[PDB]
Order: C-alpha cells, then structure tokens, then sequence
C-alpha cells in the first residue's frame, strides 16, 4: 500500500526522497520485506517438533539480501511470500530457528529475508535439531595422477558420463550443500552432503563433470569439506584491507529508541506483548518493554543507506545484523560505520551500534553497499613508456601470469618476447626459424595474409613478411626509435599492461557489475577483453599484433623511409571563438573534394579543443594554410552565414583553397609539415589511420577476427548496454535499429544480410 | 530473446564493429558524453600508462559541463591508474 | 507591521521576555491559547508532526524541559507559537496604554505582515473588545497551526547527502532548506542564474522567487537539493572576501553578494505547497473572516490592495493562498502612502522586519519603532 509504506518510514525514522513521491524515484524500504512477509517469516516457529515457550522468544538475527539486478520494492507491487526452515538448533542460550524467506514478484524472486529466532531456555530435543548450510564454494586443483587418483578413490566422488575430459591438468569447482542433524551440541547425529563438481573449459564452458554424495551418522566433522579444505582453496571470497576506512568518522552517529513501541508494532504487524505491555514482558523476565528488535535494525540500516550508498537505495544490496543488545526505550544508541572490505565491486561495510552509556554492543553486522557510478576507459597508442607495468608485474601474482601466458605465446609462435621488448627497448630484434620448433614459426610468418584490390576489381592477397619463404632462417624487425615504438609491438604491449592491471583490480574485487567501458584506438580492443571475455588473451595479442602489421603495410614509402601521408592535431579554439566543430569539418570536407587529395578528421577528442586529421602531406598543408588565413583574417562564420548564403562562403572557400593549394604544390615534393596556429602535426605517423584509406584492409582483418573470436565464448549480456565503440558513439545495443546505425556508417555486407532476415531472429 | 540468436548477433556486430574501426573516425567526444551526461558517472576511471584520457575528460568538464555539474549537483572524480593509484584500490591510512 | 520567520531561532526567547516582564497583562491568554494548541496537538493528523509535544506552559515553567532549538523552528511549532508572541505584543501595547484593542486599532492607517504575520495583521484588525480580541486570537492562532502543519505534510524534510551537506556549511551558507536568501543582487541577475539552474532540471524540482523584500533582497524556493545546485553556480561568480578590487576598473569587478539558507522549514510561496492548500481550508471553515469585519485596512501580500475591497469573502481562504502559493512582493504591499511612523510588533528584536523595511524607506522620512524590545544594538530604529 502506497500509504502502508509512508506509515513505516515515518515510524522507524527514515526520510529518503526515494521513500517519498518527489524526485525521480519512489521506492519502499527493503525493511518492508519483514512487514510484508511477516507471515511466512513467523509461522514456521510454531510446529510440534519445534515446541518452546513463544513468550520467552526473542528476535535474534535478520538479514535481507537482494537478488542480482532486481530493482527494489515499489508501491504498485504484488509480492508472493515463501519461506522454509533452514535450521533449528538448540544453542546454550536457548533454542534457535533459522527462517529463510523469499519475496517473489512477477514469478521472479526479488530478495531473500533470512531470520533467526530464539526460544530461550534449556533444551534437549536434539531429536529435532538440524541445519542446511550451503558449503563454501571451493577450488580443487588436480595436478598429478596422484591427486586425481585420490579424488576418484573417494566414496563420495561420483564421476559423470559426460565427456572423458582428462581431469588431470584442470581444476574443479565444488559447490556443495549439506544437511546435518545434531545430537550432542558437539556430535552430529547424521550428516549428508550433496554437491556439483564443475569444470570450466578453455572455451569458458561450465560442465558438471561429477557430483558429490556422502552421508553418515554420529560424525564429529565433515570429511568431504575437510578433504577440500586442504587439497584445495575457497573462492569468490571477500577482500578486506589492512586499513579499515572510517566512513562517518569519530563524530559518532547517534540514535534513540523512541518512547512508545506501539508506533512500530502498528506499522510492522508484530504486536507481541513483550514490546508494549508491562505485565506480559514482566512475565518473561525482561528489563521491560524491550525496544523492537527489528526496529533497531531498520534505524541503523537507514544510516547505512544515506551514509554509504549516499541516498541511492539501489546500491545497498545486502544488510545483515546480529542483535545482541536489548535496547530499552529512550536509550541513546551509537553507530559506527567502516568500509572494511570489497566483494564483487561492492563495498563491505562493518556496522556497529552500542549503548551510549555502557558501550555494550546492540547491533553488529555487515552491509554490501554498491560503489558509485563508474566508467572504465582504456588509453590508446602514444603513452607507451619503457618498462610500463613491470613494477606491478613483480608485485601481483595475477598480472604476472597474464604477461606470462602472453609471452609464452609470442615466443613459441612469433619467436620473440613482448616482455623483453617492454623491459629493455631494442632498436632492433631478430627471430630465428631453427629446428623443429623453429620451422613452425616461419610457418606463421608465411601464413600472414594482406588485402589490397586492383583499380579494376581484383582481390590481391599478399604476404606481410615478403622476404619469408621456406629457405629463410631469420626475420628482423627494426626501428631507430625503439621497437616499443613501432606498433606491431607497441600495441600488444599496451593491451597487456591494461588487461593485467585491470585483471588485478578484478582480483581485489573493485570491478563494478554495472558500469561503462570504452577504448580509444587500440584501447577498444583491450577494453573488450578487459570486462567482457571477448577472447582468450593469446588470441587478443595475436589479433592486435596483426592489426598493427596491416596498419603499417597500408601506406607506401620510398627507400629513405619517406612516407606518403601524415597526421596532425587541430585546436579550433585558436582560430576564432566562433569557430564551430562543424566549421572545421567544412574547411576540411571542402579541401577534400576541391584539391582532390585525402584529408579527414580522424579523431574527435574535445568539443572545441582537440581534433585530429589525417591524409596527404599537401592536404595537411592546405588545411594548415587555410586556418592561418582565417585566424589572421579574424573571421566569424556565424555572421558570414547570414550575410553571405551557403554558396557565397563556399565559393569564397574554393578561392582560398586553390590559392593555398598551388603554393604547397610548387614547394618540395615531400612536404615537411610544420606548426601553425592550431595546426600541430603528430610526429611519428606514416599511415592515415581512422580514415577511408584503410578501408581496403578491412577485408582480411575481419576474417582474422573470426578465426580469433568464438561465438561460444561471447556473452551478449556483457556488452549488451555497457560497451561504447568508436564507430557508434552510443552504447552497444543488439536491436535491429542499431544495425541500421551501423550499416549507415559502415556498410557491413553481413549486416545488410542479417538486417534482411531480421524476422528470422524473433 | 533466443539465447542462441542473441549470441550470433552480438557476435557479428562485434566482429564488424572492430573490423571497420580502422576506417572510421574515433568519435571520442560523443563517447565521453554518454559517460558524463547519459549515465552521469561520478567516477571516471582510466587504465593505461598515462593520464591522457584523464586530462581529456577533465577538459570536457570545463568547456561543456561547467553549468551542468554545478546545477545537477553531480560529484565527479577522474582517476588515472598510475597517478591516482591508491584511491582506486580503496587504500588509505588511519 | 508584522514580522515572520526571518532568521529567528530565538522566538521562544521573546516569549520568556513577555511572560517574565508583563505577567499581569498576558498570563491569561498565554494560559488559554496554550491549552488551545495542546488540544490541537492531539488531533490524529497532528500527532506525527508534534513528537515532542506542544506544552508551552510547561517549557515556560521548567526551562530545562524546553525542546531543542531545532524542534521549535519547525513550521508546525514555529507558526502558531510565533503568532502568540505577536499577539502578546499588541496586547501589551494596548494594555500598557490603558486602552482597549479597538482604541489603538483606530489610531492606525494600515497594516500588513510578512507572510506568517498577515494572519495576525488581519485578525488583529477584527478585535475591539478584550473579549472580541481573545476571539480573533484563538482564530488566528489555530489558523497558523493548520497552515504550518499542513504545509509540512505536503513537502516534508528529506535528508540530503552528508557530503553535499557539509559542503554548504563550509562554503559560507548553511544547512540546506527550501528557502534561500540572496542579498545585494539584482533581480535581473538573480533570475538569470535561477534560469540556468532550472535549465538542466526536471520541471518537478525547479526554482522560484518566493519573496522580494527589496530591490536587492530576494528569497528563493524549490527542493533543497535544487537550491544547492544554484549556490554552486553562484560561488563560481562571486568573489572571496579576501580579494581587493580598489585597483580594478569598476565594470570589471566581480560581484559582492551574500547567499545563504534560512531556518524556514518548508517551501512557501511555491507550487510545492499545492496539495496542502485544500487540506488547510477544510480544517478552518468553522470560522470565517469577512472583508467587512476589517476595522483598519489590511494590505494584500502580492499586491498592495486593501482586503476590505472583498465581498465579505473569508480572508481565511485568502490568507492561505498568499502564504502557501503566492509571491510576497513585500516592498509594494509596504508602500504605506504618506506615513511617518511604522510599528514592528513582529518576531525578533533588531531582526524583525522593521529593520529591513526601515532600509526600504530611509530616504522618505519614515521612522520605525520595534514594539517588541526596549533597546537594542541598532541606532536607526526607536
């Protein structure tokens, strides 16, 4: 009920503009789950075998936990309250019951409200004590026939008739469940463990290679878990810091149990005489009129919302409290909040509430709040520094292995090490096609295809390493500026350092489930593999090593090195403050079909301050000129678009173009382009990349990407709305309308063909 | 909504998207803008050897987003891997 | 002239001045108007918004039992309890004179109030007996009670980020409310920044100009978070109190202004108190204040025009509108034609609207007297 909500809020104390209609959000407290499911959460306490004094009961623990991706409770919601008894065991304090509730909405589970109750007193009905725990996910690595032989020799290990994949090399995942029945608080009367043994394929497949079935009575421990605890390790666990980050500070958060519990009793459903009447509570030996267990919870839980998630309820994805302090009414409660850990991109937050007068603990629990809106962006070429990310290499066992698998590849396939190239930069490096393992390498150098069609329409398929045949002993790379300068190497390097760096954060648990990611030039490739498993890392480097090769073979040069084209940055801010993005395009697009050369804005970096154009040396020399004119001519293209029509400034341009054109033509044939007003050429670029020119080699590179990427490996879910390309400046979407935005820009024959069938894809 | 289908689609879309990146200008502006305006991220994080995209996204905060951020009350934190190392890994001293 | 919420967090300190000093005069309507509110507090709607209770007699007797400064300033307790200090002032003025309410009522020429005062300014121009007085006293007081209560129910306090909170506090302003002051600026200027702010905002949470206390004095409303978004823009234009400009060309200098939040608890004079308006009206149709029961002219809030020009229509359904939806174009409703003296009975010693207005009219030769205090720090007001 739209009202029932506001009643709860105004009672417990929370006041978030989400809980109220205004703002762009209206949501209900997840504390409402206990108000809604108050039935299912309570009824299981009653059964015959669980019989105790319901009067001398106490609410002991309570955790909410919101299913991945599921939006919070809204008012117009219909919720189906399901519950079951996860465990009833008799501790010393009393007898305890664990209730697991699931609040479903539209047939789908939204959040599980677990809860513990305490029938306090002395109990020996071990006849009915039990527990269903979900055993910690664990990771067992088979490495020797000895290891495997034991993992098979176990009675409880039941291998499946899937495939006979040698379990030798790989490691296994053990996600188990178990049920134990107690007899002595020390000795399990009977225990059963069922689980699933998983294996991940190289392809990222998850198979149930086997399963786990073990059961015994009169047990002192769990022999299955034990075996796992030693020969293997846990997984998917928290990652705390040495230094717990104070959140609120030493300015302690202060709360007060209100005067009359009734206020809550009403909006909750728990009229329990304990919290309201005098004589009822007095009968059960209490300090009297004990504040509501769940009230304390809901109250501190608000601070957790505003203080950690800073007002955006969605974030707080989990909250769990052990109440241990019986709060009397009108007490001062004191709350502290630390950022003590991280799990799956979510901040762990230790919560502690104490009696402001006796510092006795009242509450103690953690909250898995989500971290602020993030966007990861991976840098492009140009920033490659010698020895980059090598310090991190040494200090991280994660990043280490990445670089290793990468090198392992490169060495054994192309006959060099990118790590070396990165560590110490060679001005020159040569590979050797020696014995058995050597002949196979030149094979790859030979099998390097390169596409350029004739001016009459015939597809030339050419070698990239022209000098490599079957009489070749060695190939040599070179560069006067360092091999970490030429792209075939430069690129895979930058890719690595990033993939490694990111994969490390992933390891500390900093990567956010729901965030954006994009790359620039090269960065797009690494980006993909970074957050989406677009491809195994060896594929990645291969792909990118190829990319650099085709990027360098595109252009032609002479004997001196002299290339045909070159690139150059442009700052429209340094012409006139009127000078639009579109003004720079017009100057260029005009110089393009007017002087007949190649010239296009290749990079779009900052709205006014950073653009980059590629093309012919003269096309960068005539565009260098025209801007020097229009800068020193003090022009305004806004006042000249109302004064003169479109043809008048257009035919006015075809003037300055041909002028500045034939001046560059009579000048030396290889034009050494220089620094203008906004025209600062980029030193070290032969190929006009990110332009129409490289349209030619798009053919081979595609068919290569298809060799390196596997449909199977891909999750649509990962790039579905998170990945921002460089052709489509808007979030990668799978819709049929997107293929039209793509086809408009690109003209993918596979897209026209897959746009035509669009129906076929329902 | 066929899983088998969604795969082969995103697949060739990706395969094509990368393939043609050679020959398409890099619209980093509009890409930057989807991050700053559309998804209003409070935490842009960069990953590389330099803060090149960082002082790039700072500059788009000065030329365009001056008023938008001041009005919307948007808090923004631009972190490079190298420079802003510890704030990424949530490591501070007491 | 009758004051209102104007950086007054010590209004209840004025009540103690009253009670202490003039017991004989006031103790009687103090006692009764108290028990009026005590009963109002118990009505089911008002219980939530009055958690610590409304026992004015109690806090007055045992001071240690006085509620926190934050409680008293909240609209529900603010409004009515304040009117009581404006009444007890008028009451003490007439009573010390040795006259009756109709006597001193007749020795005036016009009367207006600053929002919360236009209630007491109307209802005070209804009384002539001390009986006919204590009648409109219960009337106004209970009207205020419901205006404040129902207003807070429409747009209640929603906690903001601890971050964006502390920012405001440290940057010269205060704890963000829906009421923002902007002194020393021009309307044209103040608007343009309100315009740019509103540009990027959803229409739900835009910004309005809620009052105009002078040519260079304004107040702004809208959601607190939306008002904050203005201040950010504002400090980027204004200059540090450190900067020297004695050496910079004049049309070259940065602007020398003060922006700040006010202790007002709710969005008055804004489309945000829309839903509340209906509610308030319904509680108060038992009473009716006709244009004809107006001894001395009561000038409207939004326009200077006398209320007596109404066809016996309840000033009540009009007091509610001027307060909860209408601009307070104070300087126009204040243009008391050819005046020599103006008397501030309103809340706040040298802070009551008397000082403000005394500036609005220093040139013309209008003297001002603050009836509430015997002496203060100002020498420009009697």
């Amino acid at each position: 009920n739209a009202q029932a909500v506001a009643d709860f809020v105004h009672a417990v104390g929370n006041t978030g503009e989400a809980f109220v209609d205004r703002g762009k959000d209206f949501f209900a407290p997840m504390d409402f789950a206990i108000v809604v499911g108050w039935k299912a959460i309570t009824k299981p306490i009653f059964p015959r075998k669980i019989d105790g004094d319901l009067l001398k009961l106490v609410h002991l623990s309570n955790g909410y936990r919101m299913v991945p991706g599921a939006e919070p409770l809204k008012v117009g919601d219909v919720l189906d309250t399901t519950a079951q008894i996860n465990a009833v065991i008799n501790q010393d304090s009393g007898k305890m019951v664990e209730v697991c509730g699931t609040l479903k909405r539209d047939g789908k589970p939204v959040m599980y409200v677990t809860s513990q109750f305490l029938y306090r007193g002395v109990y020996t009905d071990y006849e009915n004590t039990f527990q269903r725990k979900d055993e910690v996910p664990m990771q067992l690595h088979i490495a020797t026939p000895q290891d495997l032989a034991v993992l098979r020799s176990k009675e409880w290990f039941k291998l499946d008739d899937q495939h006979d994949i040698e379990l030798l090399g790989q490691t296994l995942v053990f996600r188990l469940q178990s049920l134990v029945r107690f007899k002595n608080k020390n000795v399990y009367s009977s225990v059963q463990t069922i689980g699933q043994v998983l294996l991940e394929l190289p392809t990222k497949e998850i198979i149930q290679v086997a399963s786990v079935d073990y059961e015994a009575g009169e047990s002192h421990g769990n022999p299955v878990i034990d075996y796992l605890q030693r020969h293997g390790s846990s997984i998917e666990q928290p990652v705390n810091f040495e230094n717990p980050i104070p959140l609120s500070g030493k300015t302690p958060l202060e709360l007060r149990a209100p005067a009359s519990n009734e206020n809550y009793a009403r909006v909750s459903g728990d009229y329990n005489p304990i919290h309201v009447s005098r004589v009822f509570s007095s009968y059960a030996n209490l300090p009297g009129t004990i504040t509501h267990g769940m009230y304390t919870s809901a109250a501190v839980r608000s601070l957790v919302e505003t203080w950690a998630a800073e007002n955006n309820i969605g974030r707080v994805r989990s909250y769990h409290v052990n109440m241990v302090g019986m709060v009397l009414p009108n007490d001062a409660i004191t709350v502290k909040l630390e950022h003590v850990g991280m799990i799956a991109g979510r901040k762990i937050i230790k919560v502690d509430a104490r009696n402001k007068d006796t510092d006795e603990s009242v509450l103690q629990g953690e909250a898995e709040v989500e971290q602020p809106v993030t966007a990861y962006v991976f840098t492009g070429q140009g920033s490659q520094e010698q020895g980059m990310g090598m310090d991190l290499y040494a200090t991280s066992p994660v990043a280490k292995e990445v670089w290793d698998r990468a090198d392992k590849h490169f060495r054994e396939n192309y006959g060099f090490s990118i790590i070396d190239i990165v560590k110490n930069n060679p001005k020159e490096l040569t590979v050797h096609f020696g014995g058995p393992r050597g002949k196979i390498i030149r094979q790859n150098y030979m099998s390097m295809t390169f596409e350029t069609v004739n001016a009459d329409g015939s597809i030339k398929t050419e070698k990239i390493f022209k000098e490599v045949d079957e009489n070749s002993t060695s190939y040599t790379y070179r560069s006067p500026s360092g091999l970490l300068s030429a792209t075939q190497f430069t690129q895979p390097a930058l890719t690595l350092m990033e993939k490694a760096s990111f994969e490390d954060m992933r390891s500390k648990g900093l990567v956010q489930r729901d965030s954006t990611f994009a790359g620039h030039s090269l960065g797009e490739y690494s980006a993909l593999v970074a957050l989406a498993d677009v491809m195994p890392i060896e594929s990645l480097v291969s792909v990118v090593f190829y990319r650099g090769l085709t990027m360098q073979v595109a252009v032609e040069r002479d004997e001196q090195g002299r290339s045909n084209y070159a690139m150059c940055a442009v700052n429209p801010s340094r012409i006139s403050p009127t000078f639009t993005e579109q003004a720079l395009q017009y100057v260029v697009e005009n110089i393009a079909e007017v002087t007949g050369w190649l010239l296009e804005i290749v990079n779009y970096n900052v709205a006014n301050m950073q653009y980059v154009a590629a093309g012919d040396l003269r096309a960068l020399d005539t565009l260098a000129n025209v801007l020097n004119i229009l800068k020193m001519q003090k022009i305004d293209i806004q006042a000249l678009m109302q004064s003169m029509s479109l043809e008048d400034v257009r035919a006015h341009l075809v003037e300055i173009i041909q002028e500045c054109r034939k001046q560059t033509e009579a000048k030396p044939q290889p034009v050494q382009l220089e620094r203008g007003f906004a025209t600062i050429p980029l030193r070290g670029i032969d190929v006009p990349f990110h332009s129409t020119f490289l349209r030619s080699g798009v053919k081979p590179f595609r068919s290569f990407l298809l060799k390196k990427i596997n449909k199977t490996t891909i999750d649509p879910s990962k790039l579905i709305g998170k990945y921002i390309p460089n052709v489509t400046a808007k979030p990668f979407e799978i819709s049929k309308e997107y293929f039209e935005e793509v086809h408009r820009l690109t003209g993918s024959p596979k897209i026209a063909n897959i746009l035509a069938n669009w129906d076929k894809y329902e | 909504m066929r899983p088998e289908v969604e795969q082969e689609l995103a697949y060739t879309l990706l395969v094509e998207l990368l393939a043609y990146q050679f020959a398409m200008p890099v619209r980093w502006i509009e890409t930057q803008d989807v991050i700053l305006a559309e998804k209003r991220t409070e935490r842009i994080v960069e990953i590389g050897p330099s803060d090149t995209l960082g002082g790039m996204a700072r500059r788009t905060l000065q030329s365009k987003y001056e008023a938008y951020d001041a009005a919307t009350s948007v808090q923004r934190q631009i972190l490079c891997y190298c420079k802003d190392a510890k704030e990424i890994y949530y490591d501070v001293e007491p | 002239i009758f004051g209102g919420q104007g950086n007054i967090e010590e209004y209840f300190d004025e009540l103690r001045e009253i009670y202490t000093t003039y017991p004989s005069f006031v103790e009687d309507l103090i006692t009764s108007i108290a028990e009026l509110l005590q009963s109002l507090a118990r009505e089911w709607d008002a219980v939530k918004q009055y958690p610590k209770g409304l026992d004015i007699l109690q806090w007055l007797h045992n001071p240690e039992s006085q509620p926190d400064t934050d409680y008293l300033v909240s609209a529900p307790v603010s409004f009515p309890l304040i009117g009581l200090v404006q009444l007890a002032h008028y009451m003490i003025t007439c009573k010390t004179l040795g006259r009756e309410p109709g006597e001193l009522l007749e020795r005036f020429s016009g009367t207006t109030g600053h929002s919360q005062g236009i209630v007491v300014a109307a209802a005070i121009a209804t009384a002539r007996t001390w009986d006919e007085f204590a009648t409109a006293a219960k009337r106004a007081v209970e009207l205020l009670f419901w205006i404040g209560l129902r207003s807070q129910q429409a747009y209640p306090r929603t906690s903001l980020a601890p971050s964006t909170l502390q920012d405001s506090v440290e940057n010269g302003e205060g704890t963000p409310t829906p009421m923002l002051s902007i002194r020393d600026l021009t309307r044209s200027a103040v608007q343009e920044h309100i315009d740019a702010t509103n540009q990027h905002l959803p229409e739900d949470r835009h910004i309005g100009i809620s009052l105009v206390n002078s040519a260079r004095n304004f107040v702004v409303t809208g959601p607190p978070i939306s008002l904050y978004g203005l201040n950010l823009r504002l400090r980027k234009v204004k200059a540090p109190t450190g900067l020297d400009q004695n050496r910079i060309p004049f049309t070259q200098r940065k602007a020398r202004f003060v922006n700040r939040f006010l202790p007002i608890t709710a969005p008055f004079h804004s489309p945000y108190l829309a839903g509340a308006h209906a509610h308030i009206l319904g509680d108060v149709d038992d009473m009716k204040i006709p244009a004809s029961s107006l001894v001395i002219p009561v000038y409207d809030t939004k326009t200077g025009q006398d209320l007596r020009e109404l066809g016996d229509e309840d000033i009540i359904p009009e007091l509610v509108r001027m307060i909860t939806y209408d601009p307070v174009n104070w300087e126009t409703a204040t243009v008391f034609p050819d005046a020599t003296h103006i008397v501030d009975f309103g809340p706040g010693g040298v802070s009551g609207i008397g000082v403000l207005t005394n500036r609005n009219k220093d040139g013309t030769g209008v003297r001002v007297i603050l009836a509430g205090a015997i002496d203060g720090t100002n020498t420009e007001v009697g």
